[PDB]
């Protein structure tokens, strides 16, 4: 896990000290941000179905070769698995926005994802295309506020950089 | 470890569910009480030595056998170890209060603490008494009801945070 | 130097990761509490001489035995060293308020202060008395705002807890 | 390490002086531009892989001998470690930008980096070229002038932050 | 670790006997089948990624609850750990096949694997299913019956080595 | 590097022992399989251009999407670099056959190739397709002997498994 | 047990890699050298009693002082223990020839042998004399083939070097 | 428990050796000095109550501020605890004289005493005053022999140095 | 670890008592016998190799199954381990004899030795036999009654030290 | 570390060239002489103790000042360090002979050996003399011309391997 | 150099403490036993040539086989080196007696002697016979006082135990 | 480390000579003054904190720039480091006095102390002043001429031990 509170408390514990002024200051940083990230998280939770479907459609349109036999999307079951993976990543992004840090993403969708995608012949470029489409598709303020958009695009960019 | 928000997302992850509106509202209430929690943590931390020393002294006064030969607080080495353990428990309780979740407390202090104290012969009843005195003093500091030290905060009701501190101390006492 | 920025950057570097949403969040909290701690620091820097004088006067009034021969403060030079000693601590508190963390205090007035004070027979109770007087002398808003007072008293309490 | 506030403190501590009004005002200016600085750091980190890969690719395309045998970027091991070194340099540049001070960069990346590269035979001119390309791309991302990526922030002037990024990259280049 | 020759020696050492004519003949048969054994090991290692990925995928497809929340293959971290542990099991099975003895397998993989999986919460039945799919795939690769891979080998009977691979996989399954 | 001689000498040095019967036995096996593995290396060295060209053509035929803009292979320079790194891998396979172990491959083409290909958006499946075409294109005894073919296909499979 | 197979497998396990071309090559060397190894082992197993008798007789002939009181051969009991020790070493040499490495010797007759012989007043020169006599008594092709003789003399020389 | 015997035995055990000439020689020194240190221990054990009461009276006479509210000794309970602490230290000094080393003091009165006294606001200067009074109060041969006095004052000085 | 003086102090510390006259007189007797104790320790250590080799050889002679295959003294490695354990036990017995207390032995050699031997398969009966032979030889050396090695000491009675050595060896035997 | 084949590969990698026919024929000659090379390594290792002890003894006999006080072979500690030092040098020379390349010898024995010997005060002339005596004895054992020990090998010209051993020993001598 | 002083000082330094009562007690043991051990050292230094001659004569009388060709002592130079080795050991025993500990012996004659004697075919039984003859040949007080004899025989037995 | 006896032995070993009569007489004088030496060591160690505070305070008062900002004794961290260094130097001087040889001091405190202080920026002049003040205080305590505290010892001339302490302190000053 990884968040503002977890980071500052882990640092204090490693130094074996009570939470000092800096730790409280970091928690105030969490407080101020919340609104934006929590809003972004609320919109993602209420609109994930469509967002995940759009991301998967863009992923399979950019790389139609996935539908070829022996590729990651040769079967409708594997296409559904791809949309489910995009759903999982979007849910982890929502968890990161709620948490205020890349913790849920790092632990549940990033750590070991490289080995899994190598083993299952899943090109990281497909996930990258889906998340890039989701990031560029977001519009301000029809979808979220400017800072909620900043949080959403930051989480998406973190996933993209983890995959590239 | 986990904080309140990470606790919420862990609970949501148990069902592959996005963070629901109810959980989001609970975390928004957590954020709105941000200075409530931060002033509580500041009250505990700014009086941490007071809390720990008072709790250990009270546990010793109520159980004079602890400072008798064979007692676990006799030998200044053992007494300093007791004060250090009280400080560590209060530190992790402050961590839990700051995080809004007891995962840090349990995982990094309470995990194996019972077996460790049994192996070292640390009395569980005396440790529980010291932790309970720490609980009472810390709760008093949260509510700014400490007789000898008052911290200036905006008027309000921090009973939720006092109960949270009490719950963390009860977790400590039940772990041993 | 422990502060919000240094703590989060050290955590990121230990993990070998770029500054993520949580680190920017923590820096945002530094931004929000900066007005508070900087007002406290402005008060301390503009009125430190009188504050230090009052703290030293309280320290020697609570402990007149310090003037006795052999004790710390038995000479005018040692009393001046006491006032300068409290002045150093107050300057470190000003530094802590400026950085938003206990780093300056930790590294310059607390680390090794225990060994120094037991070697030079400087009772920590005297420093504690001076800082307790400084903390309880603070008035809102006669001295500073409520939040600046919180920061100032937090720094003073950190020094006190370091001395006990 | 040090940040801007701790740098001001260290400068003030050199003369045993309380942080003066001018230094305090500089720090309030730092805080007021704090949101801009956070956006700059976000721009760098959100495009960090782009910046590093593009800079190493430009270094290779301008010096095709680096990937020839005997070149320091031939052998996928040597090349992946080149990408890792670029990523590390950009990571510490982002650390310096976030901190408003180059102390973290100088102490944790550049100290002994030139001697290390000399020992390994890493060409300092090629490393400087890669760092300069990272400087150009990072500055473009700060100013949101990146030709193949725009990050939306509220309209304003961040030439100071891009100048700071350029100064950190110039410190990297001068160190080697 | 022991091989077939060292296993024979250890059995002879328990009797304080020089390696008898029967044991020498058994090891001579092992040597005469040595080229077949090398081909079998090459068949396993040349398709090790395929074997492991196919077995994990089949284990998941037969037990979809593994990738459900709370399932032990959910969380790409857990999936990577599962693929890694399956690859480790296949690696030690290939070590046993190359050595002609299961000592390396048990001692370096299976000793405490059941206890480790119980502590981790790794499902024993799903792990056994994955190991059994690895068994079938490895056996097919030994006998070059794998429908999607034909390793060119001289015609002959490798059913002894196929049975050895099956026995090693059975030993893995019985260990957990 | 990594070979029979290197492995056994490194083991002896780790145990601090002179070369013994087992090390000489392993080098004897080096001697015995050198004929086939060096015949494979010689054929690869003498006909590498055709093999590399065929592997690259197969890689681009299976994945024409690489020609699309933004992909690895959208320019003639990047296609030339595709054939160049295929030639690099085939040369490392020749080196592995000459050495008798995967040492040259491991150190010069495999180590770090994961990070390189992730950073430069080089899908490992394309390399896998080229090497699979090379492996399945091999004909016995037209191209080389049965055991030389075994060595060559083992090196190719080692590269493939390093990528997948 | 130190052998070709165990050495290669241990190296691969330490590197965490599947058996590669070099491991199979080393096992091929085991296959090729096994003929001479097992010929020497079978001859030693079939004629060990006479060989052990000759080695013990030579040991006590070169060092008659062993029969003096307070020495290692000061009684028929420990003269028989000397012959049993030579039989143990010859059996371990047979095990080494069967195994293909010094493993059995290293683990069962050499490890701790120095401490035992120092503690029990057993001069290593007597063992060395027995093994030197066995080595120089071997006749080719009368006792075994030339390469079986190489293996047998190598095992004996390894024991001698472990004792000197 | 640090003493001559324990020190030499621990050194020999760390080097894994039997007690050699130096160890027996150190124990012989224990034999030589035991007369003086045991005379000191006997005198202290026989007259400890007066010595402890008198050290406490000196401590509270040098620091009458300890009776002030909020200070150590502000109540009769805390004054009795002060005398009990001086009794504990004198008993540990008796133990040190008995064992001939600082072991009992190090493990039971000195280790952690710094943290205990800082946490409980017990100034080290008060303990130092008590022990300095006890040391300078001793008279030769009035209270004990010259060498018994040397050992007693050495133990007291060790306690003082541990407190300063 | 503790010695006789440390043992007396620990016993006194239990009652918060200054070392009594009786304990002081006992330690004065210990000192007055200190030259005899050094004589005894010198007699043991000067014949340590003799004692250990003789004890292990006798344990083997009465039980030739120990050196038979599967026995715990077969394999010169195991033989050297047995001689090393005898030497270690005698070394800690000599430590106890020099210290006048068994704390060093019980805390550094016997602590966990029984379970270690059980896990290793070291026979407790044979170990006890070896320790008993070490006891007999060490006691003979204390009393200067060893038939083949006499060490010159002034005439006196060291039966107390011989009994102490026997008590330490009996403690070793009872621990296993 | 490199062997002859890896040396050829490294040389060809510098030119981005597939292993040429000439280098392939050279390695084929290496393999065809491989039995002779194994015999040479066997001759060295079978007489390793003889070679090392004889070389150190000859160095001492030609330079008696080495065993005088202040000499580097006085003090059995230093003498055993010298014997182990020469044994290590011979072991790495045998590694080089087995590999056909001095890479292992240079990198794992001679790298820093000269500086280490200078720091320890080990005389380089005496080290060179001991290494040269090792060279002469090892070359004699390769050619089976050792007067007091003959090893049954096939008749042939092993002067190439003897010259290789001489070259490795000369590399050792030049390094120090 | 292991002695009483060096052992206690090394223990104190490892604990990072000033010399305490136990260290001074151990040095008092140095003082007490110095008379006997220095008397032994003086007698050995004054009569070492004849002692060494007798020890070497006894060594070669116990083991005349050492004169046989190929054995240690088959040449006059090797016999002279045997007598010189006994002289070295007696000089180190004199050094141990002067020092008060086995330090000089451990560092200069014992450490590595095992490897040296195994490499040079020097049977430890010969050294043991020489030292046993020297130990049993000593007479009280014809050669030295009882306690000087104790120290001399202790050093000799230490050498013997190092060899057996 | 070496003591006076070890120093004499080392000097005799350089000539391969048994310890001469003159050296034996010198060591007998060392032993006869051994009680005086223990007296002196006790006087130093019983006032160790006294001496260290005396020296560091005098060095600071003579050079007030040490506690000014940028001075090496300003910042309680540096002040405690200075006090610890003074205590360490005094501890090693007492080790040398007890041993009657500088070996322990040179090898464990002064070895590399000058370069360490130069790298840290520790002022060699101020460190030497502190060491000289320690020398004065230690000499006064050896001769029992300290004005504030006297230690009861039998009347006698300890000028040799005072000169030894002075020599050790001057050796410390020369090293830095």
């Amino acid at each position: 896990m990884k968040s503002v509170i977890t980071t500052t408390i882990s640092a204090a514990d490693a130094a074996g000290r009570f939470p000092s002024s800096s730790d409280l200051e970091s928690v105030q940083g969490n407080i101020q941000r919340a609104a934006s990230r929590l809003e972004a998280a609320e919109k993602l939770a209420g609109n994930h179905e469509a967002v995940v479907k759009e991301a998967g459609d863009a992923c399979f349109a950019k790389y139609p070769y996935l539908k070829n036999p022996g590729e990651a999307g040769d079967s409708q079951e594997k296409i559904n698995k791809c949309y489910r993976d995009i759903d999982h990543y979007m849910r982890l992004i929502n968890y990161s926005l709620v948490v205020g840090g890349t913790g849920p993403l790092d632990e549940w969708g990033i750590a070991g994802a490289r080995e899994v995608y190598r083993a299952l012949n899943l090109p990281g470029s497909s996930y990258i295309a889906a998340f890039v489409f989701t990031r560029d598709r977001l519009c301000v303020p029809r979808d979220m506020s400017a800072q909620a958009a900043v949080e959403f695009s930051g989480a998406l960019d973190y996933v993209i950089n983890s995959l590239c | 470890m986990l904080d309140a928000f990470s606790r919420v997302v862990v609970n949501s992850d148990s069902k592959a569910a996005y963070v629901s509106g109810s959980d989001l509202q609970a975390l928004k209430t957590f954020i709105a009480d941000g200075n409530k929690r931060l002033d509580a943590v500041n009250s505990i931390v700014s009086n941490a030595s007071c809390i720990v020393s008072d709790a250990v002294s009270g546990m010793i006064c109520e159980n004079p056998g602890l400072i008798a030969p064979g007692g676990n607080c006799y030998t200044n080495r053992r007494m300093a170890a007791c004060l250090r353990d009280g400080e560590i428990i209060l530190r992790y309780t402050s961590y839990a209060l700051l995080a809004g979740d007891s995962s840090v407390l349990e995982d990094r202090c309470l995990n194996g603490l019972k077996e460790t104290y049994i192996a070292l012969g640390v009395p569980t009843n005396s440790t529980a008494r010291a932790v309970s005195i720490m609980k009472s003093s810390a709760v008093a500091f949260i509510s700014n009801t400490a007789p000898q030290r008052k911290m200036a905060t905006a008027a309000g009701d921090c009973s939720a945070l006092s109960s949270e501190v009490a719950s963390y101390c009860d977790k400590v006492s039940a772990a041993i």
